[PDB]
């Protein structure tokens, strides 16, 4: 248009094979480095000096067991920059101390910021409301709390999840054994939103496909399915039914997104070990009365079994020499 | 200045929204009562 | 030991928002705006016509 | 005392569900 | 010339003017589901502890016996019963019936019959209303998951004590014991189920935000936009081309599901197939076809075992297993 | 009662006679050539 | 050679993917 | 108890027979596209 | 067709370069990944873990030597 | 609208609604201060993170 | 000037020199050209 | 010895009638009948004009 | 029959009656709190 | 916590009195 800023603005918003925009200056390099850094780590970089594990394709791992493992516990919450005082420019030592994890997590953090900015930018360019950006704040809150806020409250980056399939599976059982994360009401609200979102996806797609009108042309001014028939069906099957199409689609937004946001609030509490581990009255009752036993008390026994049997190898920086007599067993109870 | 305020608006809450609110509050109480009591 | 403050948390945590929702709905019924099966506002402060007249 | 509160909460939830089903806003088709 | 009583009964049962449709499938659904509902409520509020293990150590599951809503459950049947049919009339006393976990069998069997009849009832109402009959196929996936978790896993393991308890903490206990014994996390079918549930939430939020974003202006300022849609209207309530252009520019030039029919088919199909596969994974793990075992997969030149993340997962599974196998 | 088969036989008889009363005034003797029978004699 | 966006972007993905694919293939011939 | 078994048996058989004889009562005709 | 004939030589060249990067052991030295014969040494039978933050570079060098 | 003693006093402070500097104004100076603020925030973060270790600065609890 | 401080200063200079300035110059060139 | 039941008697014995009075007044404001300075009902269900009008 | 009920009547509570009720409830709580607590 | 309840009740009564005085229904003379 007028100035040099206007030509750059016109070039970035030009209709090409992939939209760039101003957010693409932040999204495209950060997302490419995070994904490229993750693919580099699962292929070549080991976790031998941080976890005592082999976690790369070079060492014999497959796609399920390879991971970009977290830094060593001695690193603390260091940013672990390549030029930082830990690696001092040595990229080989940087890979061995787990600096690739902070590389993927930090560039991935600015990647999801750039993607949400991209959602805002395209919505303003097309001219629609920015509800996709609000819906993406759910995954942003989950990524920020789990991969950044939770290790920042813990001892080090070591206790964050590692970028891998089986490594994430360990992180699930770690938070169950150490925090009783299933008993947290914030995770329960998260399960309700995520399972409810899958229900809403299945039930809405089936209803539209089955209340279809006998005739989708892209420029169809009329609706392709009968809302009256769909409302009549679910009112007699379930008792209640949607009657507003706009409320039905806000609800499809709200339920899974609120599940991500509610579970993220509990992870923040888990960062400071403010966990919902026990019911004190039920724990006191089982102490005085050994015959007393509920499913919650049986679960706390399994949490003790998780903690003591993994701690020797899950946290190798600490020695944790546990003899067989102190290892909890249901047999010798 | 003790004049009729033009920004005054009526407030609505239809029966569906009332049922959603009652269900949300009752289910939240059901979920959090065990944690509050212990 | 019955936690005294926990009883108020369950009771007042349930009663107060239920009261707020019930009060909002009842005054909405008095204004004829407590149904979603009505047209949008024909004028500011004037609710639209119901679908069945 | 706690079990009474739990039972009251669950029964109240079921009452709310009953009212939401049978005393719902009747759907009217726009003319 | 008068109408027979059976004609009036058939007219009332299959009537579409009832507030809740009954139908012939509902003739099985309503008494079974109301039986299981009242029995579950009574057993949840007040029921004596059930000796699930079979060795005279009972587990309390009712509210009146000292547990809350989270820890409350209808405890599964005793290990002495196994997969034996245990109705209330085959027990010597009501006390012995409640001691052996009979309420679990009653509630589970009535609930299973009720949800199968619910599938049939969904088809039935779809038939009476003149619509396409595949909502019941979509509901067949959570029904399959419930069947695998309540009936089929006890069949494979040989005891209804191994079924999922009808409670919250009991569900978590079932999940932990199942992971310890079968490694469901490393099963490909549970991966397909997690992909289905995560993707279903993604696609639900995506579709909802896309429709909510492109709503056509019909209301005044700060008024609720939901009044812009009229129930029974013919015209579209949102701008489909604007949402398609946004979704196209979001990822790559032409990626929007331009045909809404296949978009909604994909929405209805993805989590249903995922839940089908995770139900079949749970059902196949009942017969000891466990998940992937990548234990001791990396060794050095001298034969020493280098652990992987699967080894740490196995250590967690072993801890849960040794705390579950009470004097094996 | 005693052998538990009379409960089975007795109940399906009672509902069976009600169904047979409905079936009596059904003009289904003639055979149709269609995917389903749309003929249902509703008395009232 | 140099398109405004396309040549640099698709080569930023294709060049490391083929190099990685050759590296993955060589790992299958390592005896451990 | 034998009486409870008798009552449950007759209730179950009653509802099953309702289902069975209802689906035999020309069910495919009970559809809105019925040809008169 | 001019770009196809240069892709017919560069794609095999890049695939061979990735193949030789692993088969010659250059991938182990570049990334610090231990070979199967150097997970443990004669003087170190335990898992080599970094115990200090700011001496991590020196600690890795006095432990991976030889 | 009501005129009060304090309202007449504060009247010139709210009398410049919509007044702008034409064009880009002082955006170039603002971007420099934003860039300097970003570098400053990274410095004090890396000092706290011990990614920058200064000469006589020890990030630990101090006495007196 | 400690090595960590010098490394930080080199990182800032490097980021401006090989990331911000080349991308901005390329953007200006392709915006005036196209 | 804080009497737990006595706290609920004071709280709920105050909250519930206050709620009932507040809910009654708010729906009265919506109907335009929340003032005593208005004429008697013109018709059944039709409140009279206010004195200021 | 589910006809429109002609006996339906609106309910009125002016601000003076609201203030009287609030004063009565608060004063009753003030008076009886000491006796309930002891 | 009894004194807290007593103080809350007395202050609430004074608040109700304040609202009844200054936010009363304005008396209008009929014409
Ligand atoms: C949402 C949209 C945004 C999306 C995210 C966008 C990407 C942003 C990326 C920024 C992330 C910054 C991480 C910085 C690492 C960190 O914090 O690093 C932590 C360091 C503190 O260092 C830690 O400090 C600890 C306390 O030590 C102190 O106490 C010890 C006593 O034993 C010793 O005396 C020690 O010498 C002394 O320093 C230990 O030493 C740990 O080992 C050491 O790691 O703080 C510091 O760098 C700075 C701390 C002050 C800033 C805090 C704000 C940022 C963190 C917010 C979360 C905090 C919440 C925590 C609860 C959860
Ligand atoms: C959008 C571009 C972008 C962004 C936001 C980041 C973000 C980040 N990078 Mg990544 N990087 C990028 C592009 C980007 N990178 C590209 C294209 C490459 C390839 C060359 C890299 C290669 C790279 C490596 C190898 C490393 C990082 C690291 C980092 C982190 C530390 C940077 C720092 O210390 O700031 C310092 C502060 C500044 C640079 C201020 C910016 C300059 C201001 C705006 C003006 C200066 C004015 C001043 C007066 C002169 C940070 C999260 C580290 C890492 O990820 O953590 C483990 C690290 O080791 N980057
Ligand atoms: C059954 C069930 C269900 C439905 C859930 C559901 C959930 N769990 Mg729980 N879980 C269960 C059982 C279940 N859980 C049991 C038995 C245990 C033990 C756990 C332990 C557990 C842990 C330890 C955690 C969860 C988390 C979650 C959430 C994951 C959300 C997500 O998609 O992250 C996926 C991540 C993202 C969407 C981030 C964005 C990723 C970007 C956008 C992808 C870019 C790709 C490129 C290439 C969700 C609420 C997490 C949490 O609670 O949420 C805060 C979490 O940390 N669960
Ligand atoms: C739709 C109605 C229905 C159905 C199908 C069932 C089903 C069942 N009930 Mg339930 N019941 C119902 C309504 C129903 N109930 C109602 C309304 C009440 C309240 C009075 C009860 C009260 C009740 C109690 C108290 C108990 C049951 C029990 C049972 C089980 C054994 C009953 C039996 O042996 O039948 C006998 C039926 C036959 C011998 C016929 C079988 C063959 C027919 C033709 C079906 C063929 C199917 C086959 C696949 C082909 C069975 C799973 C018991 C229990 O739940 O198990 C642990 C039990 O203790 N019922
Ligand atoms: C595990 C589950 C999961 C995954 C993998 C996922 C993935 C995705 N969702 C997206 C979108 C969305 N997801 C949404 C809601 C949801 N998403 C959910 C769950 C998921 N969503 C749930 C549960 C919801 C419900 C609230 C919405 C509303 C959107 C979108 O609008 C967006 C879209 O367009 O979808 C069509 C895309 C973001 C693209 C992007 O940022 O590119 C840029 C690339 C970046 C930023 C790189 C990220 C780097 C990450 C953070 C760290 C590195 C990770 C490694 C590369 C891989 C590690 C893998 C191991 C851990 C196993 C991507 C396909
Ligand atoms: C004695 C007793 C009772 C004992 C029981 C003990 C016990 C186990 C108690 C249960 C406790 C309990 C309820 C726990 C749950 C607590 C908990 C986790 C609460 C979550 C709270 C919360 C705030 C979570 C945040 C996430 C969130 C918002 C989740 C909400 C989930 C939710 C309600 C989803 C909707 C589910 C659902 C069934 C929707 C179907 C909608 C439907 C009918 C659509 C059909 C339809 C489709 C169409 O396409 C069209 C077109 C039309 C027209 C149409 O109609
Ligand atoms: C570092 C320096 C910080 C500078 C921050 C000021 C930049 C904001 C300039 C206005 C941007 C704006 O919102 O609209 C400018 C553009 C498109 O906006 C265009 O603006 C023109 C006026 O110049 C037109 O009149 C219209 O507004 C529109 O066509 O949208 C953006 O939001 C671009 C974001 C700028 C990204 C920062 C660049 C520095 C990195
Ligand atoms: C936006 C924020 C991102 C900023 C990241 C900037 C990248 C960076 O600092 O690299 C850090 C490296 C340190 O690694 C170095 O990299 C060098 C690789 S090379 O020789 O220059 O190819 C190597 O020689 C040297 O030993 C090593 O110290 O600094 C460089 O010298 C490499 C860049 C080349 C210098 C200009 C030519
Ligand atoms: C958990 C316990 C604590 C919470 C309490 C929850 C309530 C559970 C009570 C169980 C019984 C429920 C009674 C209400 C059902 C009913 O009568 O509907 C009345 C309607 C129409 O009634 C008919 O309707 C006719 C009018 S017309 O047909 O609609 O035109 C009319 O002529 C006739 O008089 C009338 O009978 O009939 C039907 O829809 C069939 C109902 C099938 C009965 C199962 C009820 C399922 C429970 C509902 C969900 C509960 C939550
Ligand atoms: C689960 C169980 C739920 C139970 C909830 C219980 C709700 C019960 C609440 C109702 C009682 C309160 C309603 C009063 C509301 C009220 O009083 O409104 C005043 C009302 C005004 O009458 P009008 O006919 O003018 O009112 C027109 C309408 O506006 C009234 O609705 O007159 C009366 O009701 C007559 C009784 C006079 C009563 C005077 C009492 C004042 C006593 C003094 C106060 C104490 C100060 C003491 C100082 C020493
Ligand atoms: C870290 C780092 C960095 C970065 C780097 C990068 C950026 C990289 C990239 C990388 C990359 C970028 C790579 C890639 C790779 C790829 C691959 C590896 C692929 C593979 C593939 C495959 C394997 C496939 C498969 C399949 C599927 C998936 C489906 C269908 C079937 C098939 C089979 C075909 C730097 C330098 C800055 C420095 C610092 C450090
Ligand atoms: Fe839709």
């Amino acid at each position: 248009d007028r100035g040099v800023f206007d030509l750059i603005d016109d070039w970035l918003k030009r209709d090409r094979f992939v939209f760039v925009g101003w957010s693409g200056l932040l999204l495209f390099p950060c997302a490419f480095l995070a994904v490229g850094g993750w693919l580099t780590g699962i292929t070549f970089v080991t976790s031998w000096y941080t976890h005592g594990l082999a976690s790369s394709f070079l060492e014999g791992c497959n796609f399920l067991t390879a991971a970009v493992s977290t830094p060593a516990n001695s690193m603390g919450h260091s940013l672990l920059l390549l030029w930082g005082p830990e690696a001092q420019g040595d990229i080989t030592r940087w890979f061995q101390i787990g600096g690739l994890w902070t590389f993927v997590a930090l560039h991935g953090s600015f990647g999801v910021i750039g993607f949400c900015l991209r959602q805002f930018e395209i919505a303003r360019l097309v001219g629609i409301r920015p509800y996709n950006a609000i819906a993406f704040s759910g995954p942003i809150a989950v990524f920020v709390t789990v991969f950044l806020v939770y290790p920042l409250g813990q001892a080090s980056w070591f206790f964050a999840p590692s970028f891998g399939v089986a490594a994430i599976f360990r992180f699930l059982l770690f938070l169950q054994g150490f925090h009783n994360w299933t008993l947290n009401p914030f995770h329960m609200m998260g399960v309700a939103g995520i399972l409810g979102g899958a229900l809403l996806c299945a039930i809405h797609g089936a209803t539209v496909e089955n209340t279809l009108f006998e005739d989708f042309t892209p420029t169809q001014s009329e609706e392709t399915y009968s809302m009256v028939t769909a409302n009549r069906f679910w009112s007699q099957i379930f008792g209640v039914a949607f009657s507003n199409k706009r409320w039905l689609h806000f609800f499809m937004l709200f339920v899974p997104v609120a599940g991500m946001w509610t579970s993220s609030l509990g992870i923040v509490g888990l960062a400071l070990n403010l966990r919902s581990y026990d019911f004190v009255s039920q724990e006191l009752r089982a102490a005085e009365d050994p015959e007393f036993e509920t499913f919650y008390t049986k679960n706390n026994l399994l949490n003790e079994g998780i903690r003591s049997w993994m701690a020797a190898q899950d946290q190798p920086h600490e020695n944790f020499i546990f003899p067989e007599e102190v290892l909890p067993r249901g047999n010798a109870l | 200045m003790s004049a009729p305020n033009p920004n005054k608006q009526p407030v609505e809450l239809n029966r569906t929204s009332l049922y959603w609110g009652l269900l949300l509050i009752f289910v939240l109480a059901v979920l959090f009562s065990s944690y509050f009591f212990n | 030991e019955v936690s005294f403050g926990a009883f108020l948390a369950v009771i007042l945590g349930l009663f107060i928002p239920v009261v707020f929702l019930v009060t909002l709905y009842i005054q909405s019924e008095a204004q004829g705006t407590a149904t979603n099966f009505r047209l949008p506002d024909k004028a500011p402060g004037v609710p639209g016509d119901r679908y069945d007249a | 005392m706690e079990a009474l509160v739990y039972t009251f909460l669950l029964i109240g939830t079921l009452i709310v569900i009953f009212f939401a089903i049978f005393f719902r806003d009747p759907p009217r088709i726009v003319k | 010339e008068s109408a027979s009583f059976w004609e009036q009964f058939c007219a009332w049962i299959t009537s579409t003017e009832n507030r809740l449709y009954i139908g012939w499938f509902g003739c099985l659904m309503f008494p079974t589901l109301l039986t299981a509902t009242s029995a579950y409520i009574i057993a949840f509020i007040a029921a004596p502890p059930v000796d699930i293990d079979g060795i005279r150590e009972p587990v309390a599951g009712s509210l009146l016996y000292g547990n809350n809503i989270i820890s409350g459950a209808v405890v599964p049947s005793s290990n002495a019963i196994g997969v034996h049919f245990y109705p209330i009339w085959e027990a010597a006393s009501i006390d012995e019936w409640l001691y052996n976990g009979g309420p679990y069998q009653l509630v589970v069997f009535h609930f299973f019959i009720g949800v199968c009849a619910y599938i049939g009832r969904e088809w039935e109402l779809s038939y009476r209303l003149g619509m396409r009959p595949w909502i019941c196929v979509a509901f067949s996936a959570p029904v399959a998951a419930a069947a695998a978790v309540f009936v089929i896993y006890p069949i494979g393991q040989g005891s209804f004590s191994d079924g999922m308890p009808l409670g919250i903490s009991g569900t978590f206990n079932f999940m932990l014991v199942f992971q310890a014994e079968h490694n469901i996390l490393m099963h490909p079918f549970h991966m397909l189920g997690v992909a289905g549930v995560f993707g279903g939430s993604l696609f639900s939020a995506m579709h909802g935000s896309l429709v909510t974003s492109s709503l056509i202006r019909e209301t005044s300022e700060n008024e609720s936009l939901n009044y812009g849609y009229k129930f029974g209207q013919e015209e579209e309530t949102y701008n489909i081309v604007a949402a398609h252009g946004y979704f196209g520019r979001l990822i790559f030039q032409y990626a929007s599901f331009n045909n809404s029919r296949a978009l909604h088919f994909f929405l209805g199909a993805w989590p249903v197939v995922g839940i089908w596969f995770t139900a079949m994974g749970v059902a196949t793990m009942a017969f000891n076809l466990n998940g992937f075992n990548f234990n001791q997969s990396v060794v050095d030149s001298q034969g020493r075992v280098i652990n992987t993340w699967a080894d740490i997962l196995n250590r967690s599974n072993l801890g849960m297993e040794v705390m579950h196998e009470r004097n094996a | 009662d005693d052998s538990l088969g009379f409960v089975l036989i007795g109940v399906t008889a009672v509902i069976g006679l009600a169904w047979a009363q409905w079936q009596s005034y059904q003009d289904d003797g003639d055979d149709f050539f269609d995917t389903y029978d749309s003929r249902r004699a509703a008395a009232a | 050679p140099i398109f405004t966006f396309r040549w640099l972007t698709i080569h930023a993905l294709a060049v490391p993917t083929v190099f990685f694919l050759g590296a993955i293939t060589s790992m299958q011939f390592i005896q451990r | 108890m034998f009486t409870l078994k008798i009552l449950v048996y007759t209730v179950v058989i009653f509802f099953i027979s309702l289902f069975t004889f209802g689906f035999l009562s020309s069910d495919p005709s009970r559809n809105p596209n019925r040809k008169d | 067709i001019r770009y196809w004939i240069i892709h017919s030589i560069t794609i095999p060249s890049l695939f061979v370069a990735g193949f030789l990067f692993v088969s010659t052991g250059l991938a182990y030295d570049a990334f610090g990944t231990p070979r199967p014969n150097e997970y443990f040494t004669q003087d170190r039978q335990q898992i080599p873990l970094v115990n200090d933050r700011f001496s991590a570079k020196q600690e890795l060098e006095d432990l991976t030597k030889g | 609208a009501l005129r009060t003693r304090l309202g007449e006093i504060l009247r010139p402070l709210n009398a410049e609604y919509g007044k702008v500097a034409p064009g880009w104004g002082t955006t170039s100076v603002m971007g420099v201060f934003m860039a300097l603020f970003l570098v400053f925030l990274v410095i004090i973060l890396q000092i706290y993170n011990s990614s920058i270790i200064l000469e006589n600065v020890d990030v630990d609890w101090v006495t007196v | 000037m400690t090595p960590s401080l010098s490394a930080f200063l080199s990182s800032v200079i490097l980021a401006v020199v090989i990331i911000v300035i080349p991308i901005g110059a390329a953007l200006v060139f392709v915006s005036t050209s196209d």
